[PDB]
RNA sequence: UAAGUUGGGCACUCUAAGUUGACUGCCGGUGACAAACCGGAGGAAGGUGGGGAUGACGUCAAAUCAUCAUGCCCCUUAUGAUUUGGGCUACACACGUGCUACAAUGGACAAUACAAAGGGCAGCGAAACCGCGAGGUCAAGCAAAUCCCAUAAAGUUGUUCUCAGUUCGGAUUGUAGUCUGCAACUCGACUACAUGAAGCUGGAAUCGCUAGUAAUCGUAGAUCAGCAUGCUACGGUGAAUACGU
């Protein structure tokens, strides 16, 4: 994931607690082929701090978003979206007769 | 800015080429055709224009 | 060996035989044989000492030698003797025309 | 939804071949095709020498099969095969096997392939025998 | 001993019945003209992109036309002349009388 | 390459006509990227504009390996952290 | 004598039709069918118009060509050959027509749009 | 005539503008007779013939203040403007996209057939001449249905190579040169000589395409002093599959 800041500066920081954060999605599965982040400062001028990020999965993806004061609360509320985003999916179950 | 730049590429030179044939309404230098010196755009306004003939269109 | 310099190949034709030595490629082999009115014909040597002294000696006309990789060796050495701003990209990757490093990893580095 | 036909075989008045050649025809390049397989008209006619039809036409029911199968939860259905892709699967596993012999020749991996197939050898009788092992196999939860 | 021209203008209609007026002015005092030998009226091309900082692959053409048209007039005399430079017009055509 | 052939500015080698048949200098200053190497230069020193400073380099004897535009290339350092 | 005659057309290929009673032979341009067009031993298929009209034959041939590659230009030889049998009699016509070859083919190439490169090939999506 | 070169003819093809033409139109059937649908005849073309243009209301606070313009803010001996040089291209690496190889369906070499489109004024530079070739000399013609650019490749005919990391392979680095530019070192392309890397069809995973399509081989054009594995346009060759949902 092209883990790009508009208006901000990509720390080392950041970078640990983002991957680091992802790492916690092994329960489901990861397969990890991709992973980007997108994150802004954009003036209101109460002025944000924007956070959208987007999951390649297996045979689709799911993005997603979200917007809070600032990059931490951005990243921990926009976690437990893309879990359920992404939970459940299968099973479905067996048939047919006849 | 291009403010000065519009009397560079009118300036005299030392020597043959250090130029451009920029676009005169516009100002954008790259994407321009010396047929007509005008950038990509200007022609797509004025050739909607039908300003000179021009045709324009969908016969490929 | 065997006619000349090192390393020949046997029942091989000439129109590469005479190529494995080191500074020899495909034209100036078909001149050296044309030198000696020779050619194979076709996938082997049929050489007896007959045209053996003119391609013992023949190919005697250039520095197709180690003296060649002394040559380059020489060469270089020229180069990076002096201050040299060539023999620093000699060693990137960078012939003396440049390449723009991205994905030259690569085969001139490790 | 018509299957585009070719007319006939300029080469001996068959047809199959010509339905063969674009099968060879690769890059569409034609006479190269043209040319390998003719040339394979000309070896296999050689050894053991005969008619074009004995060994291609028995080889060709030696290998070509009567049932297949699909999947569909996923349940394997054996099925009765539409004698046009019959045919086509038949020269399928034909040239998508001949390079599969690992030689060097235009022909003789070819000439191998249909003497052998007309002798009930080989990898596409095989592909008939197993495909038929996956018929009436699965015979059973599927038909 | 024959007069010729050709004519360039970015429309089928006038270009040639302009040409009827030239001709009709011609054989008028004059004859033996050869009638419109048409001319292959070959085009350009002029592609431009629909956008200003990106979506390249997202595109217009454009093009040109270029009418050419010969005729030609026979047993020449200073009448077919002043039926040359008399009527021209509408002035898209690009007259350039010759022999 | 060049048509037939070596060049100088015609000003750098005006200026070297001045310190070169006297005893010689040991400094230039210069800009001199469409000016290079030979005989005439030997015995001096030049100091190659880079771009942002010049810096001493004396004319050996065999400096032909070599010429005047450039001795420490300008990416400088590397551009690169290895 | 006499001799019939038409037009040819496909494929960027035009073919001005000669068609004499004769033999029944073929030199275009002043050359034979056989070693200009390569390879070609297709020509079986260039003769059923015979093997369908006037059935053997045989009248000799000549024709004028230019345009395109052999398969069209092959091509463009029967639809100027299968019009001259028109022309020379319109019974064959129910022959011809329910077996086609006086029916010019109207398909030719495409044009190009945004999408394609040096292969014909329009691109890829974001995977990854 | 070597040659449509000359005479002649526009007959043919060709050539650009108005014509006629395909509209379920004619018929047969199915059909609440209607709507329609299935079939058949002819026809060059039967089911909006094929494509092109045209893209509803609108979503994405989509994109662009660097097209242009502009609300507001800010600057103004500088947040403006002039010059020579650098840099925008560096690389332990990664992502995408394309290009080229991993070979006998082939590589090396000799002879030979076929297009479309389009550029040209001082630009297109014919022949001849020099040269290993890039190119250099000369100069006929020509604002083009003309003359030139420019010769098509795949292919066809043969010879050889005879399955090697090979005549595969073609990166690497050096040497010697051509063009342009005042200037080819950071940073132009190309020619001659040598050197010959990895690589034997790519793992999980993953992408496009329904017929002249895919795939493959060529061609020109712009952008231009110089310069396209890119883009646009042109053609050549040229199949497999489509049950069913």
């Amino acid at each position: 994931f092209e883990i790009h800041g508009d208006n901000l500066t990509i720390t080392d920081a950041i970078r640990n607690y983002i991957e680091e954060k992802i790492g916690k999605l092994e329960r489901y599965f990861n397969d990890v082929p991709n992973a980007v982040a997108h994150v802004k400062v954009k003036t209101y001028s109460n002025s944000a701090t924007k956070i959208e990020v987007t999951i390649p999965l297996k045979n689709v993806t799911l993005r997603a978003e979200e917007r809070n004061d600032d990059l931490y609360a951005g990243i921990d509320l926009i976690n437990n979206k893309l879990e359920r985003q992404v939970r459940k999916y299968k099973t479905r179950i067996n048939r047919k007769s006849r | 800015a291009k403010t000065s730049m519009v009397a560079k590429q009118q300036k005299k030179q030392k020597y043959a080429v250090r130029e451009y044939t920029r676009c005169e309404r516009c100002g954008r230098p790259h994407s321009v055709y010396r047929k007509f010196k005008l950038c990509r755009i200007c022609f797509r306004e004025l050739a909607y224009k039908g300003q000179i003939p021009g045709v324009r269109k969908a016969s490929w | 060996a065997r006619i000349a310099g090192v390393d020949i190949p046997r029942e091989k034709r000439v129109v590469i035989s005479l190529t494995y030595i080191y500074g020899i490629g495909t034209s100036t082999a078909q001149k050296i044989l044309e030198e000696a009115n020779v050619s194979a014909d076709t996938r082997v040597k049929d050489l007896t000492d007959d045209e053996l002294g003119r391609i013992r000696e023949v190919v005697d006309g250039y520095k197709v030698e180690g003296d060649l990789r002394r040559e380059t060796n020489l060469n270089i050495k020229r180069l990076m003797e002096i201050s040299s701003y060539r023999g620093i990209r000699h060693r990137r990757g960078l012939p003396v025309r440049g390449q723009k490093t991205k994905n030259n990893a690569r085969t001139r580095k490790g | 939804v018509p299957k585009r036909d070719v007319l006939p075989d300029p080469i001996h008045n068959s047809k199959l071949v010509t339905k063969l050649i674009n099968k060879i025809m690769l890059d569409g390049k034609r006479g190269t095709a043209q040319r390998i397989l003719y040339s394979a008209f000309d070896l296999v006619e050689q050894r053991s020498g005969r008619d074009a039809l004995e060994v291609f036409e028995e080889a060709i029911n030696n290998i070509m099969p009567v049932l297949e199968v699909k999947a569909r939860s996923n349940y394997q259905v054996p099925v009765e095969v539409r004698p046009e892709r019959r045919t086509t699967l038949g020269l399928r596993w034909l040239v998508n096997y001949a390079r599969l012999r690992g030689e060097k020749t235009m022909e003789d991996r070819l000439a191998n392939e249909i003497l052998d197939a007309a002798n009930n050898t080989g990898g596409a009788v095989k592909k008939r025998e197993d495909t038929h092992k996956m018929a009436e196999a699965n015979k059973a939860f599927a038909h | 001993q024959k007069i010729r021209i050709r004519l360039k203008a970015y429309d089928h209609r006038v270009i040639d019945q302009s040409a009827e007026k030239i001709v009709e002015t011609a054989k008028r005092s004059g004859a033996d003209v050869s009638g419109p030998i048409p001319l292959p009226t070959e085009k350009s091309v002029y592609t431009i992109i629909r956008a200003v900082h990106m979506y390249k692959d997202s595109r217009e053409q454009f093009e040109q036309r270029t009418h050419k048209r010969l005729i030609d007039i026979v047993n020449p005399t200073p009448k077919t002349v002043d039926a040359l430079m008399g009527l021209n017009l509408p002035s898209g055509v690009d007259i350039e009388i010759k022999l | 390459s060049i048509k037939k052939g070596p060049f100088v500015d015609e000003h750098l080698m005006k200026k070297v006509e001045a310190q070169e048949g006297s005893e010689k200098k040991q400094v230039i200053k210069t800009w001199s990227r469409r000016s290079t190497i030979f005989p005439n230069f030997i015995g001096h020193t030049f100091a190659v504009y880079d771009g942002r400073k010049h810096v001493p380099v004396y004319v050996t004897e065999d400096m032909v390996g070599h010429k005047l535009g450039e001795f420490a290339p300008t990416r400088t350092f590397k551009g690169h952290v290895a | 004598q006499v001799e019939y005659r038409g037009t040819g057309r496909r494929k960027n290929s035009v073919a001005r039709v000669r068609l004499v009673p004769g033999e029944g032979n073929i030199t275009v341009n002043n050359r034979d069918v056989r070693e200009y067009l390569p390879f070609e031993s297709l020509i079986l298929d260039l003769n059923q118009p015979f093997d369908v009209t006037e059935t053997k034959g045989n009248y000799d041939v000549l024709v004028n060509v230019h345009g395109g590659g052999f398969t069209g230009q092959a091509q463009a030889i029967r639809h100027g050959i299968a019009r001259a049998l028109l022309e020379a009699d319109p019974e064959y016509r129910g022959s011809l027509k329910r077996a086609g070859l006086l029916t010019r083919d109207p398909r030719m190439k495409e044009r190009k749009k945004p999408g394609l490169k040096a292969a014909r090939r329009s691109p890829q999506f974001s995977k990854r």
